[PDB]
């Protein structure tokens, strides 16, 4: 059972944030995208994620031959009231696909 | 006569610094 | 063949590069350099 | 069909003696 499910996010809520830096693959470099939408608990009670908060991540390697998608993991977002938390989860698009 | 964590091995390696030693004039 | 020969051996030959003397050059202090012990200043007196 | 170039030569025509005045470390 989960133990308080208004101050809980469980795997898979969905985080939309807004890419803030142009992305060239052909180094490995760092990322950077703002959330745009107040994020709440599984319980839909309390704005976890002040919406606005800044998220930084990363990726590394490059592509291969006919891959299309470059995989970004998100390290570390931070909530404008000061609220940091390791989240670490794969990028993906607008429709979720990975990378 | 005598008396007697470490993930992203490539991006966290590059990202490695490289700190120089100062010098003092003499 | 022959010429095949003489390539593959003299191919990979450094080239060799000319600096003409008297050109500017510039040097990027690339450590923090000290000099508390060897300078001092004191105030000249006015008049 | 190359060689190192060679350094700027000064033309010879615009001749000025170089001391205007006499240097001061003369104690003149």
């Amino acid at each position: 059972r989960l133990g308080n499910r208004d101050m809980l996010i469980t795997q898979g809520t969905q985080l939309d944030c807004v890419l803030e830096t142009r992305l060239v693959t052909t180094q490995p470099g760092m990322t950077t995208c703002h959330l745009t939408r107040d994020v709440y608990s599984t319980s839909g009670r309390v704005v976890l994620l002040d919406r606005g908060s800044k998220v930084v991540g990363f990726y590394q390697g490059g592509l291969r031959q006919g891959q299309a998608r470059i995989f970004v993991q998100w390290s570390r977002i931070e909530t404008p009231s000061g609220v940091v938390i390791n989240l670490d989860s794969p990028g993906t698009g607008p429709l979720g696909e990975a990378g | 006569l005598t008396a007697g964590g470490g993930g992203g091995g490539e991006l966290a390696e590059k990202l490695q610094p490289m700190r120089l030693s100062g010098s003092s004039a003499g | 063949s022959a010429a095949a020969e003489a390539l593959r051996n003299s191919i990979n030959i450094p080239p060799t590069l000319y600096k003409n003397q008297g050109e500017r050059v510039n040097i990027l202090v690339a450590r923090d350099l000290d000099f508390s012990d060897v300078y001092s200043l004191e105030s000249i007196p006015t008049k | 069909c190359a060689s190192a170039p060679k350094p700027k030569q000064p033309s010879d025509f615009n001749r000025e003696p170089v001391n205007k005045t006499v240097p001061v470390e003369i104690q003149r």
